[PDB]
C-alpha cells in the first residue's frame, strides 16, 4: 500500500509562487499521472493537470494556464506544482491522487487538427490513489 | 473543462437509511466513465464507483451505481454514520474530466 | 529485394600508410572505412542476402553448441578445412579428389617415355 | 556453415560436402564475414515493428561473432531501456563492442516498461550488427543495425567488394505500444508506422516552424 | 576401473532443429545435449581416462607456458600441426612423407606408354 | 599434447611426431576435445576427499580450455565457501561459466575457514569441470564436477560418440574438517567417509520422518 | 647496434617438469623462463631488430583493422597462409606454385618405362 | 605482416607472396612472436626521453598481441600515474597481464598532472612489452620495456632461444 | 585486544522475553562459542548455552529449556538471549564470554550412542573474555 | 546438569598473606580441565587457572593451581587487595560444563 502524502499547512502572501508537494510514500511517481486538485473553502475539486516525472506529455488545466506549472524529476517520489501569482481565491486544501496509473499514449485524447494545424492530446484516468491535504493560507 | 453539476445537493437521512445521490454533467460521457467519491469535511476523499456502476476497490455492497449519457447516479443501502460524507462526482470519460460541486449527505 | 548495394569494408591495406600507422595519429576507429555503390550483376546482391539468411540459421546453432562468447576464429578454422577436405592428410594420386593437376607432368613423363 | 564464392563475378555457393578443385585459397586475406541489413529483403524498418520484433528470454549464454565487411544501413536503432523505476533492461556493451557507425537514420528509443528478465533479443534470430561485431543480444545505447551474416571465399581480384530520431516507449510491446516521436520535452509527434524518416524531419520542421504538447499527423 | 562409459554430447547436428534454432526459443543451455551409454569395446573407455590424464599434465604446461586465459583454439591449432607434420609447405613422395600414394599410378605410366 | 585416435574402435595414440598416413581428417568436425571424470578410475568422492584432494597458493594466474563431450557424473561439487568473517574464499567465476548440469549428486557445501590466500587448485592438477569448461580453479557457487581432458580424431561415422546434498565445512583441511550433512537448518549428521550420496539420502528422509540438533548415525 | 644479446624464453619445453607441473606446485612466475647470452653471429640479431620495427608497422595496421582484443591467433594465421600459399587449391606438379618434389619420382617412373 | 626466417644463421624475410619451396615448418613450434626492446638499436632509454617517447589520445581502440620470447631489458619502466584531482590516470592493467619479468632497471614513476583523454601510448608506435604480452597502452603500476614485435621461423635445432628507482611526474 | 560490552541493567515484568544482548566489541562473533551466565544475587554462575552467529546448532541449558532462545546473525558482532516467561528468579546479572573461539569437534561432547537413538553434542572451552554485565530486575 | 562445591567459603586474609582456595567436583573433570577465574563484586571474572594448574594468560606467578579427579585447589602467594576476590570454579572435562557457588576472600 502506497500512501500519498502532502506536505502541511503554510500561509502565503499573494503574487508569490508556492511549490504544492506530494511524496508518494510506498511507492513513487515514475510513470504515472499524479492529478492535483484545489478544495478552496466551500467549493468543490478543482481540477489541475497531471504530473508524470517521465514524462511525455503532462498536462495543464484551462483554468490554470499561466498560473499552474506541473513538474517532477524523472524516476522521483516527490511531485510539484508550481502556483504563480497567487491569489487569496487559491487558498485551499491542495491533494494529489493517481489518475491513471500509466501514461502510456492511451491516455491521449483531445479536439482533432485542422490542415495546416494541430492540437495536443492527453487523457487521464481514475485518481484511485488520494493522499492527505495541505492548506494553503493566502492572504490579500 | 467541462460543466458538471450535482443533486439535490442536500440529503438528510437516519443511518440504515437507502438513498440516491444525482451527478449531471453537460455532455454524455463515454462508456459511462464517471467516478463517485467520498469525503467528510477534513478528509481526504475515498472512490467508491468507477464506471458509473463499477465498485472500486475495498468498496462495501452498499454502494452501487448506475446510469448512462450525462445522468448518473449511487444509491447507498444501509447507509451508515461513517457514510454521511459529501459524495462528489468526475467525469473520466472526457478530457478534461471534470469535477461537480458536491452533494452532501447528513444525518437527519 | 533491393538490387542497389551500398557498402562498406575494412581499410585493411598495407601499402596506403606512411607514418599514419601510428594508431594514435590518426581517425583510428571511424575513418578506416572505404564504401561505395554497385549494381545487382549476375544476381550477386540478392543471391548473396539468401546465403546470409540461411548462414544464420546455422550458424546461431553452431554458436548455441560453443562456449566462447566471440568468434574470431571461424575464417581460420574455416580455411583449415578447406584445405582439410580437398587433402585430409592422404592422398590418391589418381583419385579425382587429391585436387592434381598432372598435365604437364604427363609430358615430363612422356618425354621419358620417349628416350 | 556453407561458404560463398565468388567466382568468374557469380556467386556460387559451395555445399562443405562437396569438393571444388578449381577454389583456390592462397590466404586467408580472401576470407570474409560480411554483415548484411534487414533492409534488402524489402521488410518494414520503422519503430514499432522493430519493437515487435525485440524480446526478452533468460538462461541464454550471449554470444558474439565479428565481421570484416557488410552493407550500409538506411535505418539503425540505439537502444537505451529502462524499467519504470529507472533501473537498466539492457546488458552494458562489453569491451570491444562500439555502435555501428553507418546509418542513414538512427533511430534512438528510449522510456520505460517491465522487460521481463532475459536479455533483449531479435525474434527472428536476426543478428544485430554492431561496428564489425554482431551478436543476438541488444546493448545499452549502442547502436546497431537488424541484420543477417555471411562468409564468402573472395577472388584474388581488386574489387574491395548522421540523422539521430528519437523516440519514447510504452512498455516495450507488452501487446499494446505506442511511441511518440520527440523533438524537445515539449515538442512530440504521434509516431504511425506509415511514416518513413523522412516523413519525421519534415513534420519536425512543420512543428518547428509553428511554435514548437503531442500532435498528430492528419492526413 | 569402471568400464562403462555414461557420456554425453552437444547436440551439434545440422539441420536437427525447425524453428527453435533461435537462442531464446528454446532452451539454449541445458536441453542441447544428448546422451547414451556404451560398453568397454576393446579397453577404450579406461584407455581413453589414462589418454586424459597424461594429456592433462601436457595441457597444463602448456597453459602455464601461455598467456591466452581461454585458449579454445588449442585444437585447431592442433589441426594446423596434422597439416604441418602431414605436409610441411614442402612435398616429398618417394618417402612417406606426404603420405602421397603413386602406387596404382604405375596403370597410368603404363596407358601413357600404351597412347 | 598428444592426440587420441579412434580406429575400428581402438584407440591408438598419435604421437606429435610421429607421422600416421592412415589418419584421415577431412574436417574439424572430427576433432573433439572430452572432459572425463576423476570416477571410473575407482578413486573415493566424497566431501572429505574432495577437501583433501584440495589446496591453494596465490600468484597463480588462472587458465581455462574447453571440451565439447565427456562424461556424467555422479558426485559433482558446488561450493559457496567463506571465511569466517564472512569474506568470499572462492573468486567469482567469469562470464559464460555455468556449473555443469549433468549430475546424480551435488556436493553443495558451505561454512567456514581461514581459506589461505590463493586460489583453490587440485594437488594432482585435475581439472574443475564446468558446463563446457574445465579449469584449474574452483570457482564460487558454481557446479563442477572434477577430471582429465583429452583430445582426439573421430572417424567418420555415425555413432555420435536432480539431488543436492547439503553439507557444513569445518576450516577447510586445518588437520580436520568435521563435516555435518545438512538435513535441516535446525538437524546435521556426522559425516562419516562411507555414507555415500545414497546413504545420506537415506539419513536425511529417515530422521526427518522420525522428527528431525546433531545426530550420529550409529551403524 | 648492440652485437652483445642477454635473451629469455618461456620454458616451455615439453619433458622438462616431472610433479612440478601441478599449477601451483611450480614457481608460476618468474622460475618459468629459460635464458641465456649469445653473441651476435652473422649480425642476426641488429638484422632482427630491423625486423621487428617493419613488422611492428605492419602488424599494428593489421590490429587496427580488426576487433579482437588479445591475439595470439596470428601466427597461427601465419601457419594457415603458408599452408594456403602452398597449396591454396589444386597441386600443379611440375609448377613452382605446388613446392611438391616430383623430381626423384623419376627413379620410380624410369623403373616403369624401362619394363 | 613479414615473417623473418633464419637460414643456417642467415636471414632472410618472407614477404607473403614470396614463395620459397625450401622452407618447411613442420611445426607450429618453430614460430616465433619475439618481443625485442628499443635498446641494442641504439637509442636513449633515460627519464625525459621516455616521457617524450609517451604521449595521450582517445578514441583509439586498445591492441594487444602476445609474444613468447624476447630481449632482456636493461631499462623498464613503471608507471603509477594519477591525475591532477588525485584520481587515476592510467587504466588498470586488463586481466592476465603482468609487467615484463626481465629488467635490470625499473623506472618506476608516479606523480600527477592534467591526463588528457586518451590512453597514454608511445609516439614512434612502439609496444609496451609485458609479461608475453606487447600492447599500445600503459597500464597502472605494471612493468614493461619499450620495444617492437617480429615475428619468424626458426630451424629445427636445440639453441634454446630487480633495481627499482623512483620518479615523479610533473 | 577485544572485551565484550554487555548492554546496561534494566527493570522488567514478570511474564516478559528480554532479549539480553553483547557486543563483541573488538572482534566479532562469527563462528565463536559465545557462552552466557546468569549471576542472580546469592549464587555463582548459572550457565547458559553457547551460541554461535554463523551456527551449525547451538547449545542450551537444561534449566532454560523452553525460557532461553540462544542466537545471533550470521556474520555479526551482536549476540543474544531470550529469556522468555521472567520470573524474579532471574533477577541476576547477566554476563557474555568468549570460551572456544572456533566452534570443532573438540566442541562436540555428549552422551554416548544407544542404538536406535540419537544424541546432540557441544561443548565449549575456557572463558578467557569475560564482558561487562547487565542487572535485570525482575518485579513480583 | 553437574553438581561442584566450593570450600571454605569464607577466607579472612591479611594483605601479603599466602592462602589455599578448594573446589569439589561432583564427579571426576576429564583431562583435569578445571578452571579457576575471579570477580570482585562490580567486575567481570577473570580466568586465573585453566587445565587444573596452568595458569591463564596475563596472570601472575602468585596463582598457581593442583589437583586431580574431582579434587582441586588454588593457591595464592602474597595475596594483594586486589585478590580479595570471589573465586569460582569451572569445569570443562565435561558436559554441559558447570559451576561451583563461590570461596570468598575479605580483608581480615
Ligand atoms: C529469412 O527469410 C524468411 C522468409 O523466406 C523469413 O521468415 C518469415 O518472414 C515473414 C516476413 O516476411 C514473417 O512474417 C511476420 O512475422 C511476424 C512475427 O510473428 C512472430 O510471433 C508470432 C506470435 O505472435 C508467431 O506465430 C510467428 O511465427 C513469429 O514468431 C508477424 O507479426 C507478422 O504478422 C503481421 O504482419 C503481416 C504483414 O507482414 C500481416 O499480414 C499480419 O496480419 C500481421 O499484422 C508476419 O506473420 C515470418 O514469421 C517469418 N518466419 C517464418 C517461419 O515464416 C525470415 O525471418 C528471414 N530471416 C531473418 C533472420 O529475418
Ligand atoms: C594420473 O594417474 C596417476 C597414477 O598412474 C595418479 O598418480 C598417483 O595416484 C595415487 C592414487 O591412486 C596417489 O597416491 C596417494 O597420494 C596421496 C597424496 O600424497 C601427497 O600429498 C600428501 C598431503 O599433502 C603428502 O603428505 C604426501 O607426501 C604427498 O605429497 C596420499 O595421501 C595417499 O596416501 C593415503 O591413502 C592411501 C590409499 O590411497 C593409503 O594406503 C595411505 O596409507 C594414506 O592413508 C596416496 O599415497 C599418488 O600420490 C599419485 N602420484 C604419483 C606420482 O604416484 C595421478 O593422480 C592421476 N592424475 C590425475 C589428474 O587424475
Ligand atoms: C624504426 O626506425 C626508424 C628509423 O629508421 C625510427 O623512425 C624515426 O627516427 C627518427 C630518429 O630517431 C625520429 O626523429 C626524432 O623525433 C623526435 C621527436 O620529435 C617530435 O616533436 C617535434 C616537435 O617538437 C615534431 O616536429 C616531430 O615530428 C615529432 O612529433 C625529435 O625530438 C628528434 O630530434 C633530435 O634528433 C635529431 C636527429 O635524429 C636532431 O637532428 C635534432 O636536432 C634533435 O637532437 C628527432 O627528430 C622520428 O620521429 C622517427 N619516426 C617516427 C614516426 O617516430 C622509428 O621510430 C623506429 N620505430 C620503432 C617502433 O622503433
Ligand atoms: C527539427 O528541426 C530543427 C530545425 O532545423 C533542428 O534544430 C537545429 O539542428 C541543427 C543541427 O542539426 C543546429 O545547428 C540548429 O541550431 C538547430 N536549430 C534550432 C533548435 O532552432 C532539430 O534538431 C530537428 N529535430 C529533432 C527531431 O530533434
Ligand atoms: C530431506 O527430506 C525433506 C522432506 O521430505 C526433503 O524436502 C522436500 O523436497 C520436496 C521436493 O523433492 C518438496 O516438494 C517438499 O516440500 C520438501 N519438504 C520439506 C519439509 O522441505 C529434502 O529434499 C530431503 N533432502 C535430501 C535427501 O537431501
Ligand atoms: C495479450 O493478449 C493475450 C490474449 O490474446 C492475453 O492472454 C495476454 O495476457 C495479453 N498480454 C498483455 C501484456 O496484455
Ligand atoms: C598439523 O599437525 C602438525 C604435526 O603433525 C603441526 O605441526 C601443524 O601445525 C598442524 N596444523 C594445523 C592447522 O593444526
Amino acid at each position: 500500500q502506497v500512501q500519498l502524502v502532502q506536505s502541511g499547512a503554510e500561509v502565503k502572501k499573494p503574487g508569490s509562487s508556492v511549490k504544492v508537494s506530494c511524496k508518494a510514500s510506498g511507492g513513487t511517481f515514475d510513470t504515472y499521472a499524479i492529478s492535483w486538485v484545489r478544495q478552496a473553502p466551500g467549493q468543490g475539486l478543482e481540477w489541475m493537470g497531471g504530473i508524470i516525472p517521465v514524462l511525455g506529455i503532462v498536462d495543464y488545466a484551462q483554468k490554470f494556464q499561466g498560473r499552474v506549472t506541473i513538474t517532477a524529476a524523472k524516476f522521483t517520489n516527490i511531485a510539484y506544482m508550481e502556483l504563480s501569482s497567487l491569489r487569496s481565491e487559491d487558498a485551499a486544501v491542495y491533494y494529489c491522487a493517481r489518475g491513471l496509473r500509466s501514461l502510456s499514449p492511451r491516455g491521449q485524447e483531445g479536439p482533432t487538427p485542422a490542415p495546416g494545424w494541430r492540437r495536443a492530446q492527453y487523457h487521464y484516468y481514475y485518481m484511485d490513489v488520494w493522499g492527505t491535504g495541505t492548506l494553503v493560507t493566502v492572504s490579500s | 473543462e467541462i460543466v458538471m453539476t450535482q443533486s439535490p445537493g442536500t440529503l438528510s437521512l437516519s443511518p440504515g437509511e437507502r438513498a440516491t445521490l444525482s451527478c449531471r454533467a453537460s455532455q454524455s460521457v463515454s462508456s459511462n466513465y464517471l467516478a463517485w467519491y467520498q469525503q467528510k469535511p477534513g478528509q481526504a476523499p475515498r472512490l467508491l464507483i468507477y464506471g458509473a456502476s463499477s465498485r472500486a476497490t475495498g468498496i462495501p455492497d452498499r454502494f452501487s451505481g448506475s446510469g448512462s449519457g450525462p445522468d448518473f447516479t449511487l444509491t447507498i443501502s444501509r447507509l451508515e454514520p461513517e457514510d454521511f460524507a459529501v459524495y462528489y462526482c468526475q467525469q473520466y470519460g472526457s478530457s478534461p474530466g471534470t469535477f461537480g460541486g458536491g452533494t452532501k449527505v447528513e444525518i437527519k | 529485394c533491393n538490387p542497389n548495394l551500398h557498402y562498406w569494408t575494412t581499410q585493411d591495406e598495407g601499402a596506403a600508410i606512411g607514418l599514419a600507422w601510428i594508431p594514435y595519429f590518426g581517425p583510428a576507429a571511424e575513418g578506416i572505412y572505404t564504401e561505395g555503390i554497385m549494381h545487382n550483376q549476375n544476381g550477386l546482391i540478392c543471391g548473396l542476402r539468401q546465403l546470409a539468411n540461411e548462414t544464420t540459421q546455422a550458424l546461431q546453432l553452431f554458436l548455441r553448441a560453443t562456449t566462447e562468447l566471440r568468434t574470431f576464429s571461424i575464417l581460420n578454422r574455416k580455411a583449415i578445412d578447406f584445405l582439410l577436405q580437398r587433402w585430409g592428410g592422404t592422398c590418391h594420386i589418381l583419385g579425382p579428389d587429391c585436387c592434381i593437376e598432372p598435365h604437364d607432368w604427363t609430358k615430363n613423363i612422356t618425354d621419358k617415355i620417349d628416350q | 556453415i556453407p561458404l560463398g564464392v565468388v567466382h568468374n563475378n557469380t556467386l556460387q555457393v559451395s555445399d562443405i560436402d562437396k569438393l571444388v578443385c578449381r577454389d583456390k585459397l592462397s590466404s586467408t586475406s580472401q576470407l570474409k564475414s560480411v554483415g548484411l541489413n534487414l533492409e534488402g529483403n524489402g521488410v518494414a524498418t520503422d519503430v514499432p515493428t522493430a519493437t515487435k520484433r525485440w524480446g526478452f528470454r533468460a538462461g541464454v549464454p550471449p554470444k558474439v561473432v565479428n565481421y570484416e565487411a557488410g552493407e550500409w544501413a538506411e535505418n539503425c536503432y540505439n537502444l537505451d531501456i529502462k524499467k519504470a523505476d529507472g533501473s537498466e533492461c539492457l546488458p552494458e556493451a562489453p569491451e570491444g563492442v562500439r555502435g555501428f557507425p553507418r546509418c542513414r537514420y538512427v533511430h534512438k528509443v528510449s522510456g520505460t516498461g517491465p522487460c521481463p528478465e532475459g536479455y533483449a533479443f531479435h525474434k527472428e534470430g536476426a543478428f544485430f550488427l554492431y561496428d564489425r561485431l554482431a551478436s543476438t543480444i541488444i546493448y545499452r545505447s549502442t547502436t546497431f543495425s537488424e541484420g543477417v551474416v555471411a562468409f564468402l571465399i573472395l577472388p584474388e581480384t581488386k574489387k574491395d567488394f548522421t540523422v539521430t530520431l528519437n523516440y519514447v516507449a510504452d512498455n516495450f510491446g507488452t501487446n499494446m505500444t505506442n511511441f511518440l516521436f520527440q523533438v524537445d520535452h515539449l515538442t512530440y509527434v504521434q509516431l504511425e508506422p506509415r511514416f518513413t524518416p523522412q516523413f519525421l524531419v519534415q513534420l519536425n520542421e512543420t512543428i518547428y516552424t509553428n511554435g514548437r504538447l503531442i500532435w498528430k499527423v492528419n492526413p
